[PDB]
């Protein structure tokens, strides 16, 4: 048992299905570990069957994961944006740099976040060796990446861009309650 | 005509309903489905719908009606099927059609058929005549109610391209005609603003589809 | 000639269809198909088709009327199969023989000239 | 067999669970290990599953862990504060660092060690390499959470909160009798 | 659980499949990770089945990759073009190098991308250790390649051959509107 | 075939058994290997699984290790304390250090041991590296984990405590015959 | 996921095989990547599973791969000429080295490949170290392989034996027109 | 398959097993490879399976090994001579060092060998490191097991104890025909 | 999907199994990679089996191997000689050194090659590290397994002794028309 059975009563009962696959059931999606490119799939893969399955109900997606590759995260706020129901986005442990990205993502009113975690932005990364004409290239390809995310963040948390631009260059945590304040998320779960 | 729908025997214990529980079983003294029918009505026809999802054990009750004319009753009464037609339909479909039937109509099964008819798809001709159709057993009983009804062309090739459904066929046309035609019509008439020696001409409003029409 | 279709008796369930139900059952009353299709027509042929479907217990009945000659009915009454003729056909041991073994080195299996 | 089998009658089987599903039917729920970033995922849709099936009725999770990622086994903290369900943790091996910060957040009057357990706390651990600049700016993160993490002991122990900062800047055991006179445990459990 | 199962209703019900099983039931195939061979057979497979099931119906593909081996692509090229159904695709995240080339290849009219997605194109990459004479043998290949890749590129995208020539000598990147215009991809998706 | 399956028949029969299930319904439970974490985890489960199908049934656990962990090897003593049923422990092969102290912690009376096996007994072990300061505390903490050891060794076999803490300086052998002796077993099996 | 799983209609209803039973069923066959001595043993039972099947329909041979061993590759190659029915070769991405050798070997008129496939031809590699007298022996093995490998390419190919050796001296690449104006293929695939 | 399947026949049907699982139902059990604790642990658990199933019927035990450790040997051993059925060995390929001990521990009359089998005995081997005191500890305790080895060399053999410890200092190679006469074994098998 | 799947047909049919155990019960065993001891035991057992199946019937050895360890190899071989039925041996790919010796000990006149297989023999490979006594102890013993080895070769081939001795002193290649008039193979299969 990595991962435990469960048992489900319908009509002809027991159905007995995995402890993930008995969630996916219940429109149910984990984010975690990198964000990179087998594993994005897998989410894309998971929201285009949900969708199918009822395009008129809401998919909740729990949100835990310290950042990743931005082509790999991209697929996925694409996908979210495509598709039609919302998309509600938890966020418990941490949502770092490319995980707090898709964080606020989310339908708007639906972004919640538990609250003893955490949520930090930064500026993108990346590097290159070559000829000076290839360097030159591929600079100028990091910087254009770097404004279309500043603007993304601008228009999914209603913060100028000028002040997105500030707050990203450096490392720069939040805790729930700032989550809030700034726009990050819409509110924090408390008890049931 | 006897009509059974083979998608209400796709479990195993429903075999025995249609012939009847062996003595000592619980119903069997109710009889069978299939073999009283057929010794009431000796000469029917016999619709069986989709004979492709019935339980396999039933085809070997078809493989004997077909083989010798016969079932043997739960009381030992002999069902006689030699005066009646056999009529199956299916949506298996020829190679293909023959594996999704075959699957069950093995050669066993297939060599038994006398032969296979095959329906075409509709055109765009029929879906007009097939609302012709309709519109007139309308114009029928409104003739007898006193009311003359007509209805426009544009008002026909609506009906014909929102009843028709390349996956469900004719099929929504009975309540496209229905719900458009019958029943507004059907208020009017019954509170009186229509009456006896009436008539109604129906137009298409272009902006709605709508079919308007009063007197 | 007396025929019964074997494919009618798929489930341990169609015996008492043969012999009767027990007394207090709903079906006491009623007899049993095969004792009085013997009692009536004492001389005959009896034929049962595809004997390769009928549940394999059906086997048990008739493993007491090729020994004895008889069959016990739900009133005690018997049917003797003496001046009966017993004909069973099957199909069982056919696609045995309508294969080639796998290899570079062909076999016999002829042996199997159905004995499965 | 790394993990064995077990069979038990219901209705009409039969039906063999896993030596471990059987056990989550139980609703009992096992941490053990160091805490992660899958592992703990794992333990929360467990808890949810509980919450989900009958939301009146205690859910109790053993522990035997030595510790592990701060933000990451602080969002199984989080889901149990959350859920309806008592979730009562009984105590056996060893229970140190963010294992014994677990142990102490069950029900209270429900949190039970066995007699030869051992309970460890301390301040918590981590690190940085960058310009001065950045340094600056993860110190501050952490010295954040450890005051968070002391405010989340006083909390349910019961002690000051200056008695935790000074019981925890070096490692401290307890044997389960101290743990009981401390606090962070109700009971001893002995013989059934 | 790396791949959950999903449940669907037919007939007499049951027949559960994993997740991916299910969209190729749906005539969906994704292609992500580096083009090589052993991957790239399977992706042929796949596309034969699906004629086989249905040669009137379009087959969608999901590209997602940073590039990969020639030779390995080119068999998938060459089955989309010999299959008789239209193969529709969709770019994601990123479509580098030869996932490019697979990109424009799809039929024409249904080569669509999603809104944030990067396409990147750039002449071939070889090398070569030997004799002289060996090293001769070797260079001529990869420079007809190069012709041929760029022949292929005139004729999908509708650029001239010299245009495409220029545009390959140093990596090129494209934004999704720049694809379209380019003439690499027919059109943007933007929302169900 | 790492395992073999067997079969049984009862009622309906069939039952296919991988041979360690077979065994756990004849309440047997193997232990071997090192006394690590996650294998004293699951037999902790296997002894609850038991005494919860029949309380009052003996329990055997067979005993072949070379040594382990003590805090994993506590909480399967404490366990076979807690739980109802007699546990009695056989021992073939070796039992070492961790692996003797739990030999001798079965119910009084059935402590069977094999007749050409070894039993072996020694002082804890443990390190640190760190201040002065640290190192005092660790130091401290493995001393009285030694001093417990002896009191349970001394309280199950009879031994007076300075007797035992004599005979744990250095590693001691015993014999079959002179566990039996020394109070580690009650007696030694031969032939059924 | 690594291989799809397809579901079929047949006389039950339903059966549930992966990517690769399924195109077996339907006398397809792949070879792909290093010729070793493994994979060479399974391709060999599937050919003698499908000649039995059906002794009188063609089989029909995928082929993409860089070489591999020239002893495993004679399995195969005397299998192919061995059995009954045709079998007929399919070039895509590849066919080099014993890769090219194998494509050949396809039943007369039955040699197709694909419009951007290559295929590469070359004489046999090997080495030994040793004395003196051992060297003799293993080199004159390798000269006779080389020998034996040529008449059956002029066998095959129609060329005179002389221009095979000649064209095998050095590495030789023929695109896929060049292939069949050579004799290594009959034919070029466009489009089903 | 790595290791293939079989069908029996028995009053239901169908009863498919592993190419081993047919085999200990016929009583069949086979050592091969290195003897170690898991392997030793699984040996011992299918013949307790076997006794029980009927005490009154042989066991049979092939053994192919180069030897292992004498602690895991040794449960072996005992388990052998504990159960009521006579345990029967075959030595097949090699029976050395452990191997060959437990090849002569099997039934009088009952121990056979193949005609062109190896049976190797040697003196135990081992080693130790650390203070003069520990050595000494270490080094009585090898001699024991030398001299407890030796013991039973020569019960079961009906060699003197004296003829046994000459012949032991050196690896001793043993032909199955020395095999025979020395009294390692009973006889040799021929042909059916 | 390494291994495919197929179906069989028979009296209820619909039997799903694995491509290498329908060949199983096709009486046709595989024996290819080294000749280590796991594979040789998985071998022997396949033989038992089919013999006890059908006793009257040959059973098809398929050789396809570089080589391996003698005593692994020798229990194939004694085996095939006990066992009742004629075991034919097929070789293909290769069969040298001890795959070699296997291939001659098939029953005679059933002895059969591929046309384009290989054959190679030598003289018994080993070594060792040790004192001046122990060296010789086991060089005596490698010479008695050469000269045993020659004997086996003399006595399936018909060559004389010498002649055995001299033609295995130095590695030997022969190809299927000499393997067939040395005297190792009885024929050469060509075409069905």
């Amino acid at each position: 048992a990595l991962v435990p059975m469960v048992i489900e009563q319908t009509s002809r009962g027991e159905r007995s299905f995995d402890i993930y696959s008995r969630l996916l059931k219940e429109r149910v999606i984990f984010l975690t570990g990198q964000v990179e490119d087998h594993m994005a799939n897998l989410i894309v893969a998971q929201m285009l069957f949900l969708e199918a399955e009822n395009p008129e109900k809401d998919i909740y997606l729990y949100i835990n994961s310290p950042g990743g590759v931005i082509t790999a995260g991209m697929s996925i706020y694409d996908t979210m944006q495509f598709i039609k129901p919302d998309v509600s986005t938890i966020c418990m442990g941490q949502a770092a740099s490319m995980g707090a990205f898709l964080l606020t993502a989310g339908a708007k009113g639906k972004r919640f976040c538990l609250p003893n975690s955490r949520v930090m932005i930064h500026q993108p990364l990346g590097g290159y060796q070559g000829q000076a004409t290839d360097i030159e290239i591929h600079a100028r390809e990091i910087l254009k990446v770097k404004g279309r995310m500043n603007e993304l963040m601008a228009l999914h948390t209603g913060q100028s861009l000028e002040q997105i631009e500030r707050d990203t260059e450096r490392d720069r945590f939040l805790s729930a309650p700032e989550a809030v304040e700034y726009g990050l998320v819409d509110s924090i779960l408390t008890h049931r | 005509l006897l009509r059974f729908d083979m998608s209400e025997y796709m479990e195993r214990h429903t075999v025995s309903r249609l012939i009847g529980a062996p003595p000592g079983y619980v119903g069997f003294d109710q009889g069978g489905l299939l073999t009283d029918a057929v010794i009431k009505h000796p000469h029917a026809v016999l619709l069986l719908d989709e004979i492709e999802k019935a339980h396999p054990d039933v085809f070997n009750i078809l493989l004997q009606v077909m083989d010798n004319g016969t079932l043997t009753d739960n009381n030992g009464r002999k069902a006689d099927f030699r005066n009646v037609v056999l009529v199956m339909t299916t949506n298996a479909g020829s190679t293909d059609a023959m594996e999704e039937i075959k699957k069950i109509f093995t050669p066993e099964f297939r060599n038994r058929l006398d032969n296979i008819i095959w329906f075409d798809h509709l055109s765009t001709d029929v879906i007009h005549q097939v609302v012709d159709k309709f519109i007139v057993e309308l114009q029928v009983q409104l003739d007898q109610k006193g009311v003359s009804l007509e209805v426009s062309q544009e008002a026909r090739n609506w009906l014909a391209e929102k009843g028709y459904d390349r996956a469900m066929g004719a099929r929504p046309m009975a309540r496209v005609i229905q719900d458009n035609l019958k029943k507004p019509l059907a208020n009017e008439l019954l509170f009186g603003s229509l009456v006896d020696g009436g008539q109604v001409t129906v137009a298409l409003d272009k902006e709605k589809n709508e079919l308007t029409y009063g007197f | 000639l007396l025929r019964f279709d074997m494919s009618e008796y798929m489930e341990r369930h169609t015996v008492s269809r043969l012999i009767g139900a027990p007394p207090g059952y709903v079906g006491f009353d009623q007899g049993g198909l095969l004792t009085d299709a013997v009692i009536k027509h004492p001389h005959a042929v009896l034929l049962l088709d595809e004997i390769e479907k009928a549940h394999p217990d059906v086997f048990n009945i008739l493993l007491q009327v090729m020994d004895n000659g008889t069959l016990t009915d739900n009133n005690g009454r018997k049917a003797d199969f003496r001046n009966v003729v017993l004909v069973m056909t099957t199909n069982a041991g056919v696609r045995e023989t309508e294969r080639k073994s796998i290899g570079l080195i062909h076999q016999d299996n002829s042996t199997d000239a159905m004995e499965e």
